RNA sequence: GAUGUCGGCUCAUCACAUCCUGGGGCUGAAGCCGGUCCCAAGGGUAUGGCUGUUCGCCAUUUAAAGUGGUACGCGAGCUGG
RNA sequence: GGAGGUUGGCUUAGAAGCAGCCACCCUUUAAAGAAAGCGUAAUAGCUCACUAGUCGAGUCGGCCUGCGCGGAAGAUGUAAC
């Protein structure tokens, strides 16, 4: 039915009535938002609960929707262990007070290793690069 | 590649009746098709059919091509009826076949009574569907644009005859 | 009333008393108009107070004219002198009340106030 | 149609035919592509 | 050892680079209207006020009041502002 | 299939691969540019890129060069052999 991933969804971890995060960013999908409610209280209590969480979603039409286990988020909880919520306006060149590698080592302590990545090393290098979006550069 | 290279593997008890000059197929579930070519080479083997071709112009290299895809069409129309589905979208629109008669509302002020030419049969099995069963391309694909050309589709609505699903795009008004 | 510039005087209480054609409507050049045209008048001479000052264009139908109107026969109605109905904005009468006779052959869709007005 | 003198490609859908001796241009996406001679 | 110059009247004929009517891609074309560009020369293509005026500016129409060539058409056809 | 983070940020339902400016990284991974282009400008989706089958011989762009008017519409009649 909708079959390509990066399927770009961000509301709360167990919540999914908070459509202003998103609108009608699930309507040319098919499938109404107070359904998929249902799944994000399927993973909860790691996925950042209370702020609202972007989540890899895989649209499916038989109630249930089963998501990337991507057990610490990055897209929010690096602007958390930078010092930031909103990123600069034009990101990674004009800068707000960046984020270093010294400070990524504490929160990549609970990836879950190959759940996000392969080993866990490359998930600190995956999340040196997960700053790479908003004002936060690699200068280790 | 070359389509001309590619035999025909004529299935399931057709007959020709090749001159040289009019080559002439004649199967079950319709018969009577035949053709004429201008001149290319045409052997007849055990149970497929190779076009061999002359000078080897540009205009020779083009035909055995055109050729071999003729007699393919004539051989899977004995074998097979050819069919087109053309869908009907809009309040008000029906259609409804009476023998030959293909009668339609189309929101005009009097209605369109479309005669069907030859053997060849419209079958409506809604009030929003049209299928046309015959026996060549040509003739079925002709037919059918001149029922879709009564009222074109629409960008804002989409109101009007519309043939098989893939046809349209839209804009908002 | 038949032709630019012919003067003639209206059948109207509200009016002024006397007209001038300036513009026969209709069609490419339309030179004459017969009884139940629609023609385009100036205010030529207004009496000390009605409604229509003087020297404004109006717009007026015709109802009398001195070369007759003809129905299907030989039979024709010939008056004497020309008259005029001023019309407002829109094609319905200004005045109230209507002097004079009027014909039969102007009672249509838009002209059945005229003819209650009219006593013919 | 958009007559021209020169006419070319305009998006990756565009196809350029050279149908009945004059060069069109037809697009399969959006018609506003669509250029007659040239 | 002469080819009579501007505007008006009368009468016209051809071009198409189309004003109207006829067929039609695209549109920032909902409908009514339009804008723009390809095809088309068959028939049509205003009465007045003011000026020597063509031109123009106005008033009122109309389906529309087309742009050029023809000694800036036409005085052994008229007028003479 | 078509990315791991991940909604790529400020912004805006939405800016997310497809407001404006941009990050253009590192990595799940036969593959994935946090995108080339369409798509609801934008949400999908379709693809493209690039990898598994399928298919079983050629294919792809450019450089010079001979002959070819697409560009090319006028006023009496074909009417610049």
């Amino acid at each position: 039915k909708k079959i390509q991933a990066y399927i770009k969804l961000q509301v709360k971890a167990g919540q999914a009535n908070p459509s202003p995060p998103v609108g009608p960013a699930l309507g040319q999908h098919g499938v109404n938002i107070m359904e998929f409610c249902k799944a994000f209280n399927a993973k909860t209590q790691g996925q950042e609960p209370g702020l609202p969480t972007p989540v890899i979603i895989t649209v499916y039409s038989d109630r249930s929707f089963t998501f990337e286990t991507k057990s610490t988020p990055a897209a929010v909880l690096l602007k958390k262990a930078a010092g930031i919520t909103s990123g600069s306006a034009r990101p990674n060149s004009q800068k707000v007070g960046t984020v270093t590698r010294a400070q990524l080592e504490e929160i990549a302590k609970t990836k879950q290793a190959d759940l996000t990545a392969a080993d866990l090393d490359a998930a600190v290098r995956t999340i040196a690069g997960s700053a790479r979006s908003m004002g936060l550069n690699v200068e280790g | 590649s070359r389509v001309a290279k590619n035999p025909v593997k004529l299935p399931a008890g057709v007959e020709i009746k090749l001159a040289g000059q009019q080559l002439s197929i004649k199967g079950a579930k319709g018969a009577l098709e035949l053709k004429v070519h201008p001149s290319v080479e045409v052997i007849q083997d055990s149970g497929e059919l190779r076009f061999a071709a002359r000078n080897g112009d540009q205009q020779t290299r083009a035909m055995a091509g055109t050729t071999r895809a003729l007699v393919n069409n004539m051989v899977v129309g004995v074998s097979q009826g050819f069919e087109r589905k053309l869908q009907l979208v809009g309040v008000g629109y029906k259609a409804q076949a009476k023998g030959q008669v293909l009668s339609l509302s189309l929101g005009f002020s009097h209605p369109v009574d479309y005669e069907l030419p030859a053997g060849i049969v419209a079958e409506t099995p809604s009030q929003t569907d049209i299928l046309i069963k015959g026996i060549d391309k040509q003739l079925v694909g002709q037919v059918a644009a001149e029922i879709r050309d009564f009222r074109p589709p629409e960008p804002y609505k989409g109101k009007g005859v519309r043939y098989a699903d893939e046809v349209v795009r839209r804009k908002e008004a | 009333m038949i032709q630019t510039q012919s003067m003639l005087d209206v059948a109207d209480n509200s009016g002024a008393r006397r007209v001038m054609c300036i513009k026969v409507l209709g069609g490419s050049h339309r030179r004459y108009a017969g009884i139940g045209d629609i023609i385009k008048v100036t205010v030529k001479e207004a009496i000390p107070r009605g409604k229509v000052k003087k020297g404004q264009v109006m717009t007026a139908v015709v109802v009398r004219t001195k070369h007759g109107v003809r129905r299907t026969d030989g039979s024709i109605i010939r008056f004497d002198g020309n008259a005029a109905v001023l019309l407002n904005n829109k094609q319905e009468p200004i005045g109230t009340r209507i002097f004079g006779p009027v014909t039969r052959e102007l009672r249509t869709e838009k002209f059945m106030k005229i003819v209650s007005l009219a006593p013919e | 149609m958009k007559v021209r003198a020169s006419v070319k490609k305009l998006c990756r859908n565009c196809k350029i035919i050279r149908r009945d001796g004059i060069v069109r241009v037809i697009c399969s996406a959006e018609p506003r592509h669509k250029q007659r001679q040239g």
